[PDB]
DNA sequence: TTAGCTGGTCATTTTTTTTTTTTTT
RNA sequence: ACCAGC
C-alpha cells in the first residue's frame, strides 16, 4: 500500500502541472449557452477541446471515422503538425496528461480502484469467472487482476511491482516468500499447428519445435520488435482486412497486400482450413448492401471435450476454433499442476507451502515458501502440461517456461 | 452502477449507451445524458451561475458539487455559499463580497459543516478552516475523498467540533489543517500536518501542492500540548550552546572570580543600609556597561528625577563631582564646554531613562521589546509595594522573575533593609546576614545573586566599604568579595589595598 | 400539540413489529400503534391514568423524534395501568423494553416503563413512591451505559429498601437480547437479580483476590548519595509525596537532579520533569556534565572544545538513548491536565514537581490558604488514583530570631511556608541542611509514615570540580 | 464487406476562622 | 468513443 501511494503522490501533482503549464498556452473561449454566451476554459480530457483548438491552428485530419468529425487518438496525436512551434510541444504534454489522467483513475480514484479493494491484511480478492466469454475463457471482475499496465507502458513497472508475494512475511519465521511465474509458450499458434496437421502432413509442427517462432518470424517480416511481430501474426491469422496489417508497421494498403501474399504463399493450409470451416458450418449465406441474411446449418462446433461453442460471426469461426481449444489445455494444466503437488506431499494454502494467487489468460503465478519447493513446482509444471498433451493425444508437442522472483515485475 | 450497454438511439450506436442501476443512461459516442436577512436565496431568483475562479484556481465541476455559486443580484457579484443537513436540504447560506460584508441567512446552528451531506462513510478525513482551502484540496484530490469544513472560523474549535461527536466518530482517521486546536475528539485518532506557508492555498499557487499530498497520505501524530521529548530539544541544546557570556563587574575584581558576572535572566538584588551607597555603585556599573561594552542599558530610577541622574553621569564620566559645585556649574555654562562632555557619552545613544504596579511592567516590555535594551535597572522597590504587603510583593517578585525568564535581559533591583531587633544598628558596622530583606521572606528565594554592602560612616575609615555576596545560585561562594576606597574628590569608589 | 389523536381521525392500526421483534398480540394488549398523518407513518404510544383513561399521545417519527401531544406529567408510566398489586414488578429504561419484556412471558407478570427515561428518572420515582408499596420485589433493568448505572446507582434511593434488585445484562438492554437469540438469560436474571451492593462499600469477605494479587507486585526503588536515607525511609513507593526542603540556595534542586539522574539512569524509569526555576533549555544541559562528571554550563572554555571536536553528539547519544525524560515549560487547572498527559499517556513513574512557591503565588487569589490546601489535596487525590512516585519541593519561611536558615540551623516541622497542610498530606519530609566547612550538608527525616525512625539520616559532601553528592565519614 | 475476447470510464452594613510581616508596651 | 490485458 505504501509503495503505490508514494506512486499517487508523485504523478498526482504532475497532472496538476500539466494543467497549469497548457492552459496558459491553449486559451479560453466564450460557447454561445440577446445571445447568452459563457467563459469557458480548456480541459485536456475531452476530445472536443483539443479538436477544436487543433482545427484553429492549422492542421487537416485526413481521417474520418466519425461523419463529420474526425478521430483523435495515440496515433494522430503523434502524426500531428502545426505551425506554431509552441503547440508541437505542447501535443506531447497532452499526451502525457491523459496517460496520468488514467493511471489516476486506474489506481487509485476509480470506483473499483486498487486501494479500495484491500482487507485488513494487506491482500486483494478479486473474482474469477472461469466461464464469462463463449469460447471458455475466464473473466476477472471486481477489480481486474488482468488489465494491469506491463512493463512496455511508462508507471509499469512501478505499479506492477506492488502486486508482489515477497511482501507476505511469514508467520512463524518472520520471512517473507519466493514466488514463481509459470507461462505457455506459443499456445494458439500451436494449437493451429494441432489442427492444420491434418492437411499438410505435419510439416508444419516441425518448424515450431525448432527454435524459437516469433522471433525468427520478426527476422522474415522485418519488424521492429517481437511484440509487433507477435501482434501482426494473430492479425493476420484471425481474418483481418487490407489496412489493419498495414497499420501495425504504419504503411499502406499495398504492404498490406504483400504480407497477406508472402504469410499466405508460405503454408497453403490456412485457406483450405478456413475452406473445410466454411463447409462444415455454413451453408448459404445472402449478401446484402447494408446487412448479411444466413441460413445457418450448425451454429455450434465440439470443443475438445464435447462443449457445444457457441459461433457468434462466420467470420470469427476460425477465431472460437483456436481459443476455444487453447483455453481448455490451460483449464486442465492448472487443475493438474496441484493434483501433482498435492499427491507429491505439500500443501496448499498459506499456512503450508504454496499459494496459487492469480490465474491471467496464459499464466500462473504461485507463491511458495522456501526455493527448493519454487524449483519443485517449477519441474512439475512442466510434467503437468506434458500430461495435459498426451491425455488429448495432440499431434504438437507442447512446452512452457518458469521464472523464479520477489515480486510480479521479473516474474512477468 | 454500471450494469450493461444498451444501443443509443440518438447517435445510432451499437454498444455506445450505457444502462445504470439508478435508471439513468449514458451514451460515449454522442454525450447525450438522459433521465440579518432570514430568508434563503433561490437558485432561479439570484440568478445563479456556476462560474469558476481563473485566479485561485477552481474547476466548475467542484463548485457544482459542493454548493459554491456567484450570484448576479444588484448588478454586482456575490459568491454564495450553502449549507446543507444529513437528509440533504438548504438551511444556511453566506454571501461573501469583495469588501468582505458577511450576510448570514437563516437558520445557522452552531454546529454547521460545510461538506458533510455528500460525504458520511470513509477511512479518512481533512478538515480545514475556511472553504478556499476546502475547494483545493478537493480540487487536488478530484472531488472523491472526503473533507469538510468548518463555519464559525477558528475560534470556535470549543464549540462547533464538540457539538458534532458522532459524525466525526465514524473515521479512522481525522487530519487537521487549522493553520500553519482541540483535544475534544477520541484520542489515538487525531494526526496534525505541517506546511511551509500559511494555508493550502498558497501552496497551491506556488509550488508547494506536492507537499500539500505529501503531509496528507503520512501526517504526523498529534502531541497534545507544549510538554516536549528529551530528543527533539537536540540543536536547540546546541543552540543555547552556541550563544551566555557574562557581563563583567567593575570597580573590584573579587566578584567576577567568585559570581561569574551576570547573563540572560539573572534577576540581581542589590542591598545595603539606609544610605550607605547603593546609588553609587549602581550608577557606577551603569556608566561602565553603558560607555565602555555597547550593551543599551535602560534605567528607571524611581527615587529621583530625569535630570538628576543624567548631570550625575555627565558629572561622573569626566571624574569630577557635577551637583556638588556651584562654581563648576556657573563656569561650564558659559564656556560652552558642555557640550564637548554632552556628546561624547550620548553620541551613540545606548542610555533610556525613565520619567516617574501593572503599568510599570507594560513600559518596562515597552523599552525591552520596542527600544532594545540589554540591561535593566530598577530601583526602590518600597514604594512600588507602597492590602497586604506580602501578598503584593510576592506577587510583583513572581512577574519580575516571570518577565527577566525567556527574554535574555540583565534586571539589577535595589532593595533596603528592616529594622534591626537588638545589637546596634546595620549602618555604623553592623555585618548584615541574608534573612534582613523587608517586605517578605520572598525576595531572597527568587534571587539569583545577593550582593550587600557595608561601611561604617562614624567609624575610623568613612570611606572603605566591604562588599559580601550573600547567596550565588550558579558558582554557590559566598561570603566577603574584597574591598574598594570611595573617593571624596571625583565620586570613583575604586579597587582598594587594605586587608582585614 | 393539538389534542389526543384519535385512531380512526389518524387511520390507526394494531400490527407487529418485524424489525424490532414484538408480535401483534402484545401491541393490542398495550397500546403502541401506528397513525398515518402528514403523510408519513408515525409511531405513536399512549399513556393512561391509574383508572385507564387516556391522558396522553406520544409521537416518534422514522428519525427518532419525540412529540407530546398535550399535559405531559411525571406520575405517568407507560404499562401501570394494567396491573393494580402482585409480587414482582421489572422497570425498563425506554418504551419498547416493555414490549419485549411482556413478549416473553405472555402477560403474566407485572411490567411498567418510565416516561422519562434515565435522564430524569428521579422526579417520575420521587413522585410514585406510593405505588410502590403495594409490592413486593422490584427488578431494575437498565442500560448497560454509563448514563444507566448512574441512573441506576442514583434512583435506588427514593425507592423502599430492601425490595430494589439489579441485574445486569451482556446486551446493550432487553431487546438486542430479544435479537440475538439470548432469550435463556433475561428470563434469569428477572427471578434471580443481584441484590443491593451500592459502589463505594465492599464487604470484608469478597476481598481475597484483591489482597491476594496486592502483596504480590509497587515497592522498592532505593535513593542515592546516603546510606541512611534508605535505613530509615526505604526508598520511594507509588502513591506518595516526598517534600524536600532547605534553606534559600542550599542544594534543594541538585539533590533531586541526581536522583532523577540516578533513576531515569540506573532503573531505568520514565522520568518527567516540571522544572519552574529554569527554562528547559537549561534543566537538559546539566544532566550531559553531570553524568560525564565535569560541570557543563559553569566552564566557558569547556563548551567551544565540546562543540569542535563532535564529542557533544556522543554525550547526548550517550545518555538519551532511550525515552527515558520527559521535560515541561512553564491558572492551576492546566498543570494537572499536563501531569495527567505524562502519566496516563506516556507513562512516567517519577514525576518532579519543583518549586511549588510559584504555583500558588503566580495565582490571582485573595486568600492563599485554601488555594493551598485545595492543590495539595488534588494532588494527593491524584497521586493516590494514578499511583505514581511524586517529588515535591517547597520552601520555608522566616524564624522569629536567632540565627537564619542558611547557617546551620536546625528546622523544625512547623516551618514549612504557605500553610499548616503541606505536612498533614504529605508522606514524607525529608530537610537538607549545611553552613557557608561549607560542604558538609546534613539529611533530617522529619517526618515517616511508613517506617517510625526520624532524625538525622546521615552527611554528605558536594564536590565542587565534578558536582556528585559524595557520602562522608565525619 | 469486417483481427478477435473481456473490463473500466460518466452525468444532474456586621461575624469566624489559618498564615506572613513589623513598630512598641 | 478512449485506454488497458492475454
Ligand atoms: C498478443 C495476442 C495474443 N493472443 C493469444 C496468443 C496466445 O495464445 C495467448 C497469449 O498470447 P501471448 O502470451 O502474449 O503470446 P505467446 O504465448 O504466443 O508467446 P510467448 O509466451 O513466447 O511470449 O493469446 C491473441 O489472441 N491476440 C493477441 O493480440
Ligand atoms: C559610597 C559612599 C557614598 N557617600 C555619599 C555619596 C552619596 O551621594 C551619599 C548618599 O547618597 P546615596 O548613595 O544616593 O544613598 P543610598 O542610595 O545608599 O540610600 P537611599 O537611596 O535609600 O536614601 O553618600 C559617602 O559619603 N561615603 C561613601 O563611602
Ligand atoms: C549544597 C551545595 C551547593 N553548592 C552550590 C551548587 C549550586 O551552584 C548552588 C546550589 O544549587 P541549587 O540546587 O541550584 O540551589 P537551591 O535549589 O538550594 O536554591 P533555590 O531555593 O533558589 O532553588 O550552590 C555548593 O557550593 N556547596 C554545597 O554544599
Ligand atoms: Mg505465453
Ligand atoms: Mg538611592
Ligand atoms: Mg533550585
Ligand atoms: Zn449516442
Amino acid at each position: 500500500t505504501k509503495a503505490i501511494e508514494e506512486l499517487y503522490v508523485e504523478l498526482a501533482a504532475r497532472r496538476s502541472e500539466l494543467l497549469r503549464k497548457l492552459t496558459e498556452t491553449f486559451g479560453s473561449w466564450y460557447q454561445p449557452k440577446y445571445t447568452p454566451v459563457e467563459h469557458v476554459v480548456f480541459n485536456p480530457s475531452s476530445r472536443d477541446h483539443i479538436q477544436k483548438k487543433l482545427q484553429e491552428a492549422g492542421w487537416v485530419p485526413t481521417k474520418y471515422t466519425d461523419k463529420g468529425a474526425p478521430v483523435v487518438d495515440d496515433e494522430v496525436l503523434e502524426g500531428v503538425r502545426v505551425d506554431d512551434p509552441e503547440k508541437q510541444a505542447a501535443i506531447d504534454l497532452i499526451k502525457e496528461y491523459l496517460m496520468i489522467q488514467k493511471r489516476i483513475g486506474q489506481s487509485a480514484e476509480g470506483d473499483k480502484a486498487w486501494l479500495r479493494y484491500v482487507a485488513e491484511d494487506g491482500k486483494i480478492h478479486g473474482s474469477v469467472n472461469p466461464n464469462g466469454a463463449v469460447t471458455g475463457r475466464a473473466t476477472h471482475a471486481f477489480p481486474n487482476l488482468a488489465q494491469i499496465p506491463g512493463v512496455r507502458s511508462p508507471y509499469g513497472e512501478q505499479c506492477r511491482a506492488a502486486f508482489g508475494a515477497e511482501h507476505h512475511l511469514d508467520g512463524i519465521t518472520g520471512k517473507p516468500w519466493v514466488q514463481a511465474g509459470i507461462d505457455a509458450s506459443g499456445l494458439e499458434l500451436r494449437c493451429l499447428a494441432h489442427f492444420m496437421a491434418r492437411f499438410d502432413n505435419g510439416e508444419y509442427a516441425h518448424e515450431i519445435l525448432n527454435g524459437d517462432i516469433h522471433t525468427k518470424n520478426q527476422i522474415a517480416a522485418e519488424l521492429p520488435t517481437r511484440d509487433n511481430a507477435k501482434t501482426f501474426i494473430y492479425g493476420f491469422l484471425y481474418g483481418a482486412g487490407d489496412e489493419k496489417i498495414g497499420q501495425i508497421v504504419g504503411a499502406g494498403k499495398e504492404r498490406g497486400k504483400e504480407l497477406k501474399k508472402k504469410f499466405l504463399e508460405n503454408t497453403p493450409a490456412i485457406a483450405a482450413l478456413r475452406e473445410s470451416i466454411q463447409q462444415t458450418l455454413v451453408e448459404s449465406s445472402q449478401w446484402v448492401a447494408g446487412e448479411q441474411q444466413v441460413k445457418w446449418k450448425r451454429r455450434w462446433i465440439k470443443g475438445l471435450d464435447g462443449r457445444k461453442v457457441h459461433v457468434r460471426s462466420p467470420h470469427a469461426a476460425l477465431n472460437t476454433l483456436l481459443q476455444s481449444a487453447g483455453a481448455l489445455i490451460c483449464k486442465l494444466w492448472i487443475i493438474k499442476t496441484e493434483e501433482m503437488l498435492v499427491e507429491k506431499g505439500l500443501k496448499h494454502g498459506w499456512d503450508g507451502d504454496f499459494a496459487y494467487m492469480a490465474w491471467v489468460h496464459d499464466e500462473i503465478q504461485v507463491g511458495c515458501r522456501t526455493e527448493e519447493i519454487a524449483q519443485v513446482v517449477i519441474e512439475t509444471a512442466q510434467e503437468a502440461m506434458r500430461w495435459v498433451g498426451d491425455h488429448w493425444n495432440f499431434r504438437c508437442l507442447l512446452d512452457t517456461e518458469g521464472k523464479m522472483g520477489p515480486n510480479w515485475a521479473i516474474c512477468h | 452502477v454500471f450494469l450493461y450497454h444498451i444501443p443509443c438511439d440518438n447517435c445510432g450506436s451499437s454498444d455506445g449507451n450505457s444502462l445504470f442501476s439508478d435508471g439513468h443512461t449514458f451514451c460515449y459516442v454522442c454525450e447525450k445524458w438522459t433521465a440579518m436577512t432570514y430568508n434563503v436565496w433561490n437558485f432561479g431568483e439570484s440568478n445563479g451561475r456556476y462560474s469558476a475562479l481563473t485566479a485561485r484556481g477552481i474547476s466548475k465541476e467542484t463548485c457544482q458539487k459542493a454548493g459554491y455559486w456567484i450570484a448576479k443580484v444588484d448588478g454586482v457579484m456575490y459568491q454564495v455559499a450553502d449549507y446543507r443537513d444529513q437528509n440533504g436540504n438548504i438551511v444556511s447560506q453566506k454571501v461573501r463580497d469583495k469588501d468582505k460584508n458577511f450576510k448570514t441567512t437563516g437558520s445557522h446552528k452552531s454546529d454547521a459543516l460545510f461538506g458533510k451531506h455528500l460525504w458520511n462513510g470513509g477511512k479518512k478525513i481533512v478538515v480545514t478552516e475556511g472553504e478556499i482551502d476546502m475547494l483545493t484540496v478537493m480540487e487536488l484530490q478530484d472531488c472523491k475523498y472526503p473533507v469538510v469544513s468548518l463555519g464559525h472560523g477558528a475560534s470556535a474549535a470549543k464549540k462547533t467540533c464538540a457539538a458534532n461527536y458522532e459524525y466525526f466518530d465514524q473515521f479512522e482517521q481525522i487530519i487537521l489543517m487549522f493553520d500553519m486546536a482541540a483535544q475534544v475528539l477520541p484520542a489515538g485518532k487525531v494526526r496534525v500536518a505541517v506546511l511551509p506557508c500559511k494555508d493550502a492555498n498558497e501552496c497551491h499557487l506556488n509550488g508547494h501542492d506536492r507537499e500539500i499530498m505529501e503531509q496528507v497520505w503520512n501526517a504526523g501524530p498529534w502531541i497534545p500540548d507544549g510538554v516536549v521529548s528529551a530528543l527533539s530539544l537536540r540543536e536547540r541544546i546546541r543552540e543555547h550552546l552556541s550563544s551566555s557570556v557574562g557581563l563583567l563587574f567593575s570597580g573590584c575584581t573579587g566578584i567576577n572570580d567568585k559570581t561569574l558576572g551576570a547573563r540572560g535572566g539573572e534577576v540581581i538584588m542589590v542591598t545595603s543600609g539606609s544610605g550607605m551607597g547603593k546609588s553609587t555603585f549602581v550608577r557606577q556599573q551603569a556608566l561602565q556597561w553603558g560607555t565602555a561594552m555597547g550593551k543599551k542599558v535602560g534605567l528607571a530610577m524611581l527615587q529621583e528625577s530625569v535630570e538628576e541622574t543624567a548631570e550625575d553621569l555627565i558629572g561622573l564620566h569626566n571624574r569630577v563631582r557635577l551637583r556638588q559645585s556651584d562654581s563648576l556649574k556657573r563656569e561650564i555654562i558659559e564656556n560652552g564646554k558642555f557640550d564637548q562632555w554632552f556628546d561624547e557619552l550620548f553620541g551613540n545613544d545606548t542610555f533610556h531613562l525613565y520619567d516617574s504596579t501593572d503599568r510599570l511592567l507594560a513600559k518596562l516590555a515597552y523599552m525591552r521589546s520596542g527600544l532594545g535594551c540589554d540591561v535593566i535597572i530598577l530601583d526602590h522597590i518600597s514604594i512600588v509595594v507602597s492590602s497586604d504587603e506580602r501578598k503584593m510583593i510576592d506577587n510583583l517578585m513572581t512577574k519580575l522573575k516571570g518577565f527577566a525568564k525567556s527574554t535574555g535581559v540583565v534586571l539589577v533591583v535595589i532593595c533596603h533593609l528592616k529594622n534591626p531587633d537588638k545589637g546596634k544598628a546595620h549602618e555604623e558596622g553592623r555585618p548584615v546576614s541574608i534573612t534582613d530583606l523587608r517586605g517578605s521572606g520572598a525576595l531572597r528565594q527568587l534571587s539569583d545573586t545577593i550582593i550587600a554592602l557595608e561601611r561604617n560612616q562614624q567609624g575610623d575609615m568613612p570611606n572603605l566599604v566591604l562588599v559580601r555576596i550573600l547567596k550565588c545560585r550558579f558558582t554557590g561562594d559566598t561570603g566577603i568579595a574584597g574591598y574598594m576606597e570611595y573617593n571624596k574628590e571625583t565620586g570613583w569608589l575604586e579597587p582598594s589595598s587594605y586587608s582585614g
